[PDB]
């Protein structure tokens, strides 16, 4: 295949091949799941001790899938954007604006020869003046706003489960929502417990937080 | 401030006071004017407190890297040089420093003075600071090469004491350190007012 | 400005630019170092005796400072660059620290110059190996070898360049602790003539002692080659 | 080799330069670390290329700071560069906040620098086990050319890796003593080495929770372990 | 036009075996005027055991407080979620002040907090960052009379353990006297008492003139 | 056939194939229609939904660039987005430096210039979107398209993407001298519903925006109660 | 000008001398600093001025000369080239950001034939220099507050054919005159001689 | 793109420099002749159609008051060198307050050509120059080629009809030609290789004499053409 | 564009820099150049191309600065080149400028080995860094300094250099070294050294009579020192003799082309 070495080469059917391959890096990381009700977002992730969930500011964090060194870069970047914002404004970086700028950073790495794609997907979960928000970012620079989804390996199954249940999630409380996020992450698999499964939460009243093994015992 | 150092047969003595004086108001009586750079080298600090502490901390960070890279302890010659070259490069930037560096490496006891312009002088007896002009008076009468360690600690203590008694910006507690082959040892701390009653 | 990536991995952990640099060292003339009690002996093979070549030949053993020599094998021009950087480094050190640089320190400086040339976009690796020997200020000799990858290591004796492996095998048997100055020369010459044809004027030789160095003449070097050509018939 | 660039992704989302660099580490000496509760132990095969080499000079164990040490595998000269960045970071920390760097932070810092290539022409062909004591007790972390870093109860890297990870899934329990790890170490070195095993031919270091200092074992004290076998 | 303004007022702290008490007045002064009687910028919390306390130019203390607040957030991200201890923040702060050697913060600062053994400490700084750990400290407009008084009552060097309560009363008395005599110090004092449990706060009125 | 790997290269026929291929992205993306009316401009796009669990407002193709101007990205969405940020900088530039809302013809010119430049350097690739520009500044209602080549053309009505050959046939039956913004919102929505392929893309919604005299010449999504 | 230096050249040598004193304002820190720095086997330089400019300057000369000698198989550089090198650096610094070296120098060398091919006039040369980069060959020269007194004695008593013993007597008298008439105390002098056989300290001159 | 385009091939050749040279040899004929008191250079300027304006086509160029040039091969490449040359002459004036000697100017052109054979991302200039001038050492005619090599000549020619032009000048050239009979010889040599009738509108001529370079106007050149 | 990169500075599978090698071939194709060391100076001789009636002189005011092949670098150093002419001119500027910088700094003439090293370092730089071809030149340097007397050097495309008593670069350099090898000896006058150079060129051009118009000769020798301006420089000292580089004209080659044809017939 002549058309699949660089990012700066279209193919005769209007495909960018190197970009689809970066996208496989995501389909082959460990599964993560997100879901949201009226006032919280829950991330869960199946650790395959590997940092897979990062806090980006008081009101927002993310799960990754794929190349971790890419995840860490995208984190230094968002953290520095939120801090800047709060220095200038004394309030929280709004979440739609976080998504835009991540999207654009990714896109620049798919259009020049001196930049490599990012081989890492994010589930960004946060909470601001317009409620909770769950964004998915992929290496093509696309940015979806979801009520629920899953990424990474076997994560189709997680996706199927969620598809039957998400309509009920607006009404759920924070405990059923966490359980739905686990039955989903389970569907992508050894079983879940406090040494290989992460849970994080953010919402009204609730700065972004990874549950400790104690608090997580209740759910697991 | 007063600090002195000198070299004798058993090693080196450093002694200081602990007062920090804008010029009228006395901000502290408890400054530690000897800086344990590590466990074979001492600095002293006179002039600007922030300057001396930042740059001797930097010096101490270079003495440690040297010893990671080379598997051995840096000499007193080179330590004083690292510090003289920093002061030299900052010559035009208004630093205020008058340091002694003392150590016992393979060639024996070494005492250097190093200042804010990049001076670096090696010699057997030094005193630095506002009260130096009284310390030297007492120190030149009593000093010789063959002092015992006890006699030499007394000489240094009496010298700083006499400076605190007459200099407005020296005072507080008098501290004496001894640099020996094995490293160094804090020998004493005595409030200068309690020393007044010992020596009268 | 040229920024291409020259030295890269290929499908089994091979850096080919580094390998081929080490090939270039294998074709270069043989050099040997031998550490005695209190003397280091560097001995190198010269191209070939000619009527026309200048009697005062150019030296292929360089001084880095009053107490540290270098011999090499490989691309002679690359090595001259390397020797320049090392002479600068020693003088820089005197200026920053007053004391004279330690051999072991100077070796890590050089070796890191080689390593960087294996990772710096725009540039190929040097094609040189070095043998560096010198004293501490406590009078104890050290002999180091550096290779194109940037890896350094200390030796009691060592050969590089062409017929490296053969000379090195001879030297594994025959080496002896606490050899004298004269024994060290003997043993070094011997070691060389396992790769080299004759021993008339295709050998230069430094005897690096504490507080002295000598680029041996042709009277004293003929004396030793005949003491050694007489021993090779037994 | 030049047909595809330094950045290219494979059709299954690996970066070629990084796969090949990991292969490089496999052709390395073998090295390993084991975590007890009391202490954390590291060791390596030396592998000199003759008996004219002074063995001192070929260390695969390096002190980063008083409370942590590394053992490297893969390209030694590349490791020198990482071990220097880590020494500098550990001392910047103490400069700025007057206390020892955590071991995890040190592994994090060494991994940032791994992935700065596109700038450097290529990855580092190196993996590191960092071992030390901070407040979380004895720790052992491993970094690799991808820039992933990871905590391990016991690992090995190098040519004898895959064989040492079947002496682990057998004999390794979490709850062992200093002694049993110092012996399990040498058991695995004997196995996957090519040479006969000797006190000059291997290196061992410990960081015990008792004192929080790395100690490097003499040849006198490595005799005592081959003896106990 | 100078880049420098001194907005006035006073802070003071006292430590004991498992607590520290920290006070700052709430007046913000202009040139021959008063901007407000209810500024609370002098004291700024950094962790649950560590405060910064500052006098001098208020715009500078607000910058320094933010630079510290983000170095501290960065430490946490690079350190597994942990917070730096009081001793570390104090060393961090010195380091940072020195670094503006050449155009300095016009601030007289204190870092005040519990140590690792659970005991109070106070670090007083000069504007370029030389400090030491001490049992008490004060800075600002009234500090040249509050400080001999604390020297007197706590060390008693020219004579022949306190509760939280006795210590809070001594400080209340010391601010009351400062407000009577220092024309730039007044209105109220905000007091924070730091224990391992947490932080108790208490406003306290002072002369309004 | 090495002539088609960089866009810095003509082919022997005078073509630039990297630019043709990028145009093929656009032609296989989703269908958008627009109409320049008496009182303003209307755009409508069809979002193909990749998932029933997307929040509404996800992967919006229409963005505001200035109080009075907006773009509809057709083709690859993130490429389109980089074009939106440049368009806003231009619009901001005109207010900052020249005190004027950018004219629609000028904004389209500057977008074209921008897309053109990624057609000439070995190190970059053409964009894989076309951008519909809808404006209503002091020059009146304007509708322009820029494409990956950087060609810019003004239109009364237009259609891009896979449905575009039928949609064009229906846009020809309108009357562009009479039609208002209110009538157009109805007619364009009917055309997107008819050219929609039901076998291939089961989940879609319509996005629709406008800049008219009603909206006080502000570019904005139409209120959702008008479809 | 608190530190006097002195030098003069005779038929087969140069004597150089410099006052030991190092002072902090009015305080004498020490009176035995050797300021007559050897640059090579047949060169010395006496510098006057503060410790810091003075040390940094002569260390920079030494290292650049040392680097010129290995990039040249240990061949000794002529005195007039060492002076030309010193002069270019004083002059350069004077128009630089960091500004001038405030040092005043006397450079003394004895030039000796490199090889047999070498046609060089072999003998002693003295060069006066100033912190600006002025440079001038001279038969004798001085710097510091003691300079005027000594220059006149030497105008009065110096000849080219003084024996080594007479030239030490004359150097001694010049040091005494400085002590007698300069208020700054230059109490102890170190004096070195540069000859065909190299640099050597002169002990009887104090 | 910062890599070299011009490289050595196994037998030591630099082929991009030979292809460039090939292009300078396929250009319209130009020639030069050095007399005892002046120099004359001349060139064909045929247009492709009579729709083109003849008068605006330049083949001979003034570089400064005392020196001029002409070229063969790729016109547009020649403008780069003419611009560089013109600047270097003014630069020399500002510095020394006298006219740059022709030998110096030609070494400047050379080193510019030579740059474009080693520099990264560039091809060589595909043109050769004749340069004609007068300085304190007299009158000069030089040729410079895409390699950056230059030679002084008494008489020469470059471009497609140049082996024959040079043959013809071997025979008719003498060391004691006057400037008016050098113009005659110049024109007479152009006439032989020239396709079609040669006019004052498809030929251009320059002349150094009395230390001054000057193009002939069309009218001056009609005078010399009715005489031959 | 990176696929059209030639990779000029990249080792190839045997530790060989092809562009360094091909550039050395280019020198072997070039006109013959010979250097000979004698007791009274160095001699450089070079063959020239074939002499067209229509060539002309530059008519330079000074004739001892450059022929077709010989160049002055400074008053104690000259050279001859073989290989890409324009490449030689770039390096000769480099060397002239370095020699004069050294005079600027030390007010003394640069040693010929020091000069040679700077030249060769410049060459080596295009072999390691920079994505462009190397210089395709070889030089012979004739030098005089007080460290080492007369010196003759050769510089090769690799950035290597070596000293010689006689040498030959260009076309028929094996045939030429064969002859010098036989007939060189350590006791030559400068007039014999010139003869020997002419014979060696006569036997590589392949002619019985030496055409004086096909030869260039230059000599680096010493001559008595000019005026001593003791009034304008009272501490000036000049040696008895100073080096000169001289590009012998036809009027000095007449008794020397005659003595090479009496040694050609008596053989």
């Amino acid at each position: 295949n002549q058309y699949d070495t660089n990012t700066t080469t279209w193919s005769p059917t209007g495909r960018l091949f190197q970009v689809e391959y970066a996208n496989e890096a995501v389909n082959n990381g460990s599964a993560a799941v997100g879901t949201k009700n009226k006032d919280f977002v829950v991330l869960t992730a199946l650790k395959r001790y590997q940092e897979k969930v990062f806090k980006l500011d008081d009101h927002v964090g993310m799960a990754i899938a794929g190349l971790v060194a890419d995840g860490r870069m995208l984190a230094r970047f968002v953290r520095t954007e939120c801090m800047n914002y709060r220095y200038m404004h004394d309030s929280d970086n709004p979440l739609p604006l976080i998504a835009e700028i991540v999207g654009e950073k990714y896109q620049r790495h798919i259009q020049f020869a001196g930049k490599r794609p990012f081989g890492v997907g994010l589930l960004i979960a946060g909470y601001d003046s317009t409620g909770p928000h769950l964004y998915h970012t992929v290496p093509s620079g696309d940015v979806f706003d979801f009520k629920a989804t899953a990424m990474g390996l076997r994560s189709q199954a997680a996706r199927t489960y969620l598809e039957k249940h998400f309509e009920s999630f607006p009404d759920c409380g924070l405990d059923e929502l966490i359980m739905h996020a686990l039955k989903a992450l389970a569907a992508a698999t050894a079983e879940l417990n406090i040494k290989n499964t992460t849970i994080a939460i953010v919402g009204k009243g609730t700065p972004f937080m990874v549950l400790t093994e104690e608090a997580a015992r209740k759910y697991l | 401030t007063t600090t002195l150092g000198f070299h004798f047969d058993g090693g080196i003595i450093l002694a200081v006071d602990s007062r920090a004086s804008s010029g009228q108001y006395i901000s502290s009586q408890t400054v530690m004017k000897v800086l344990e750079i590590n466990e074979y080298l001492l600095g002293t600090m006179a002039g600007g407190a922030a300057d001396c502490q930042y740059w001797e901390r930097v010096l101490g960070m270079e003495c440690r890297l040297w010893e990671l890279r080379n598997n051995c302890r840096i000499s007193v010659a080179a330590a004083s040089k690292i510090l003289a070259n920093i002061t030299y490069s900052y010559r035009n930037y208004g630093l205020s420093m008058g340091t002694m560096v003392a150590g016992w490496d393979q060639f024996g006891p070494s005492l250097y003075y190093v200042d804010d312009k990049g001076t670096r002088v090696k010699h057997e007896l030094f005193s630095v600071g506002s009260g130096s002009i009284y310390a030297y008076g007492v120190l030149d009468q009593g000093y010789r090469k063959n002092l015992t360690v006890e006699e030499a600690c007394e000489l240094a203590r009496r010298s700083i004491f006499h400076a605190t008694y007459r200099d407005g910006a020296s005072g507080g507690i008098v501290t004496v350190y001894h640099v020996h082959q094995g490293g160094w040892t804090q020998i004493s701390r005595d409030d200068q007012t309690k020393l007044y009653d010992r020596y009268v | 400005s040229y920024d291409r990536a020259i030295t890269v991995f290929s499908p089994d952990g091979h850096l080919f630019q580094v390998e081929y640099a080490q090939e270039a060292v294998r074709k270069g003339l043989c050099a040997v170092g031998v550490r005695g009690k209190d003397s280091i002996i560097f001995a190198v093979e010269k191209k070939s005796v000619q009527k026309l070549q200048d009697s005062r030949t150019i030296r292929k053993i360089y001084k880095l400072d009053e107490h540290i020599y270098l011999a090499f094998a490989g691309l002679s021009a690359d090595a001259r660059v390397l020797v320049n950087h090392a002479q600068l480094e020693c003088q820089r050190f005197r200026l920053n620290y007053e004391d004279a640089v330690d051999v072991d320190l100077l070796v890590r400086y050089v070796a890191k110059v080689q390593q960087k040339s294996t990772q710096s976009s725009g540039s190929r690796p040097y094609g040189v190996s070095t043998i560096i020997g010198g004293f501490n200020e406590n009078g104890q000799p050290h002999l180091w070898k550096t290779d194109p990858s940037g890896m350094s290591s200390a030796w009691r004796a060592v050969a590089i360049g062409r017929n490296d492996k053969t000379v090195l095998e001879f030297m594994e048997k025959s080496y002896q602790e606490n050899m004298t100055r004269d024994q060290c020369v003997h043993f070094a010459i011997k070691a060389l003539l396992e790769a080299v044809e004759s021993g008339s004027k295709n050998i230069e030789l430094v005897v690096l002692e504490n507080k002295k160095a000598l680029y041996m003449g042709d009277d004293e070097l003929r004396k030793f080659v005949v003491e050694v050509e007489k021993e090779r018939e037994e | 080799e030049y047909d595809r660039g330094v950045n290219t992704f494979s059709p299954e989302g690996r970066i070629f330069q990084i796969e090949y660099a990991i292969e490089a580490i496999k052709l390395g000496s073998t090295s390993l670390g084991i975590q007890t509760p009391d202490a954390v132990v590291i060791a390596a095969e030396k592998r000199v290329p003759s008996v004219l080499v002074d063995p001192s000079s070929m260390n695969k164990i390096l002190e980063i700071d008083y409370h942590m040490g590394t053992v490297l595998s893969g390209m030694v000269a590349d490791a020198r560069i990482l071990v220097e960045h880590a020494r500098v970071e550990a001392q910047n920390h103490r400069f700025t906040y007057d206390e020892p760097m955590r071991v995890e932070s040190c592994a994090l810092a060494t991994c940032d620098l791994s992935v700065r290539f596109g700038l450097m022409s290529r990855p580092f062909g190196v993996s590191l086990l960092i071992a030390g004591v901070d407040e979380n007790g004895p720790q052992l972390w491993q970094t690799d050319p991808s820039g992933t870093y990871t905590r391990y109860d016991a690992q090995a890297i190098g040519a004898g890796a895959e064989a040492a990870q079947t002496v682990f899934n057998e004999i390794y329990h979490r709850n062992m003593t200093v002694e049993e790890a110092e012996t399990l170490a040498v058991r695995i070195l004997k196995q996957v080495m090519e040479e006969e095993l000797t006190k000059s031919n291997i290196e061992i270091a410990i960081v015990p929770a008792s004192t929080g200092k790395l100690e490097v074992y003499d040849q006198t004290k490595i005799q005592r372990i081959i003896d106990r076998l | 036009w100078s880049p420098y303004a001194d907005n006035g007022g006073t802070i003071a702290a006292i430590a004991g075996k498992n607590y520290v008490i920290l006070g700052g007045d709430t007046r913000l002064n202009g040139d021959f005027c008063i901007h407000t009687r209810d500024d609370r910028t002098k004291l700024f919390q950094l962790t649950e055991h560590t405060f910064l306390a500052s006098t001098g130019m208020q715009a500078d203390r607000l910058q320094l407080q933010q630079m510290l607040k983000y170095r501290i957030q960065w430490y946490q991200y690079n350190n597994g979620g942990k917070l730096p201890s009081t001793k570390a923040i104090a060393k961090l702060t010195s380091t940072m002040l020195y670094q503006r050697r050449f155009f300095p913060y016009y601030t007289f600062n204190m870092v005040v907090g519990l140590d690792e053994k659970g005991a109070g400490v106070c670090y007083s700084y000069d504007p370029v960052g030389s400090t030491e750990p001490f049992r008490y400290g004060t800075s600002g407009s009234a500090s040249s009379f509050v400080e001999p008084l604390m020297d007197c009552l706590l060390t008693r060097q020219h004579m022949v353990e306190l509760s939280m309560t006795e210590t809070l009363e001594m400080l209340k008395n010391a601010f009351t006297g400062a407000a009577e005599r220092d024309i730039f110090t007044g209105d109220a004092v905000c007091f924070h008492i730091i224990t391992a449990d947490g932080i108790r706060s208490e406003l306290f009125e002072l002369r309004n003139d | 056939t090495e002539h088609d790997q960089s866009t810095d290269i003509f082919s022997a026929d005078g073509r630039v194939f990297q630019v043709e291929y990028a145009c093929k992205a656009v032609d296989n993306g989703s269908t958008a229609v627009a109409a320049c009316c008496t009182d303003g401009v209307v755009v409508a796009v069809e979002k193909i939904l990749t998932s029933r669990m997307l929040e509404e407002g996800s992967n919006d193709r229409i963005h505001a660039v200035d109080r009075q101007a907006g773009v509809c990205i057709c083709g690859m969405l993130p490429d389109g987005r980089a074009v939106v940020s440049r368009a806003r900088a231009e619009a901001e530039n005109s207010r900052d430096v020249f005190a004027t809302p950018i004219p629609g013809s000028v904004l389209a010119s500057r977008i074209g210039e921008f897309m053109h430049v990624y057609t000439t350097h070995y190190a970059y690739r053409p964009f894989g979107c076309s951008v519909i520009i809808a404006s209503y500044a002091d020059d009146g209602p304007q509708l322009f398209v820029s494409d990956p080549s950087g060609t810019v053309a003004g239109y009364y009505g237009i259609a891009l993407g896979k449905g575009k050959t039928v949609a064009k046939t229906e846009l020809e039956k309108l009357n562009f001298k009479s039609i208002t913004c209110d009538e157009a919102v109805v007619k364009l929505t009917k055309i997107l519903h008819d050219v929609h392929d039901k076998s291939k893309d089961k989940l879609y919604e319509l996005e629709v925006a406008w800049v008219c005299n009603k909206s006080n010449c502000v570019f904005q999504h139409v209120p959702n109660d008008m479809i | 000008m608190s530190e006097t230096t002195i030098a003069f050249r005779c038929n087969g040598f140069v004597l150089v001398a410099a006052a030991g004193l190092n002072a902090f304002y009015y305080i004498k820190i020490m009176d035995t600093e050797d300021k007559v720095t050897q640059l090579d086997s047949h060169k010395v330089v006496a510098c006057a001025g503060e410790n810091g400019p003075r040390v940094n300057f002569v260390e920079y000369i030494k290292c650049n000369m040392a680097l010129k000698r290995m990039r040249e198989h240990g061949r000794v550089i002529r005195t007039s080239a060492a002076a030309s090198f010193m002069r270019n650096a004083l002059a350069g610094a004077l128009r630089s950001r960091d500004g001038a070296y405030l040092v005043n120098c006397l450079l003394a060398g004895y030039d000796v034939a490199a090889s047999s091919d070498d046609d060089i006039a072999t003998g002693p040369h003295l060069y006066y220099m100033d912190y600006l980069g002025t440079m001038q060959e001279v038969p004798y020269g001085c710097h510091g507050y003691g300079a005027s007194f000594v220059i006149a004695m030497l105008d009065r008593l110096w000849r080219p054919d003084l024996t080594a013993q007479e030239a030490v007597d004359l150097m001694q008298k010049c040091c005494d005159e400085v002590k007698k008439r300069v208020v700054i105390s230059n109490d102890k002098f170190i004096c070195k001689a540069v000859t065909e056989n190299g640099v050597e300290i002169v002990n009887t001159v104090s | 793109s910062a890599y070299g385009l011009t490289t050595f091939s196994p037998s030591g050749r630099l082929v991009q420099i030979e292809y460039a040279t090939t292009a300078a040899s396929k250009g319209t004929t130009a020639l030069g002749v050095k007399a005892m008191d002046g120099v004359v250079i001349a060139a064909e300027k045929k247009t492709t159609s009579p729709l083109a304006a003849s008068l605006t086509v330049q083949k001979v160029f003034v570089l400064d008051d005392h020196v001029g040039c002409t070229y063969s091969g790729i016109g547009p490449d020649c403008r780069v060198l003419v611009d560089a040359a013109r600047k270097a002459c003014q630069k020399y004036r500002l510095t020394y307050h006298e006219p740059m000697p022709v030998s110096q100017l030609v070494r400047h052109i050379s080193s510019l050509y030579q740059e474009f054979t080693q520099s990264g991302g560039v091809r060589p200039f595909g043109c050769s120059l004749l340069v004609a001038g007068a300085d304190s050492q007299g009158n000069h005619l030089y040729q410079v080629d895409p390699s950056g090599t230059f030679w002084a000549w008494k008489a020469t020619s470059i471009g497609k009809g140049s082996t024959d032009a040079k043959t013809f000048l071997e025979k008719r050239y003498t060391n004691e030609m006057e400037i008016e009979d050098a113009v005659h010889t110049a024109l007479l040599t152009l006439k032989e290789g020239f396709d079609g009738t040669m006019t004052a509108e498809n030929t251009q001529v320059g002349r150094v004499s009395e230390g001054k370079f000057e193009l002939f106007t069309v009218d001056q050149l009609k005078d010399y053409l009715d005489q031959i | 564009s990176s696929r059209y990169d030639s990779r000029t500075t990249t080792f190839s599978p045997e530790g060989r820099l092809y562009q360094v090698e091909y550039a050395e071939e280019a020198i072997s194709q070039a006109g013959t150049v010979i250097g000979i060391l004698t007791t009274g100076g160095v001699v450089l001789g070079a063959e020239k191309g074939v002499q067209n009636s229509l060539f002309d002189s530059e008519n330079m005011e000074d004739k001892n600065i450059s022929g077709e092949k010989m160049y002055k670098i400074a008053s104690h150093i000259g050279c001859s080149v073989a290989g890409v002419t324009s490449d030689a001119y770039a390096l000769l500027n480099y060397a002239r400028l370095s020699a004069n910088r050294h005079h600027y700094t030390y007010q003394e003439p640069m040693a010929a080995e020091d000069l040679c090293r700077l030249l060769c370092d410049e060459k080596q730089l295009y072999t390691q860094y920079g994505g462009v071809r190397p210089f395709g030149v070889s030089f012979l340097l004739a030098g005089w300094d007080r460290h080492h007397g007369y010196q003759l050097y050769h510089t090769d495309t690799s950035g290597n250099y070596n000293a010689w008593r006689a040498y030959a670069i260009g076309q028929n350099d094996q045939v030429a070294q064969s002859l010098l090898k036989r007939d060189w000896k350590p006791e030559l006058t400068l007039d014999e050294g010139i003869v020997l150079c002419l014979r060696v060129l006569g036997k590589t051009m392949d002619t019985v009579k030496l055409s004086a118009e096909r030869l260039e000769v230059a000599v680096l020798h010493k001559v008595p020192a000019p005026a001593t301006q003791k009034l304008l420089e009272p501490y000036g000292v000049l040696p008895k003799t100073v080096p000169e580089f001289k590009i012998l004209r036809e009027t000095d080659l007449k008794p020397l082309i005659a003595e090479a044809d009496r040694q050609r017939e008596a053989e």
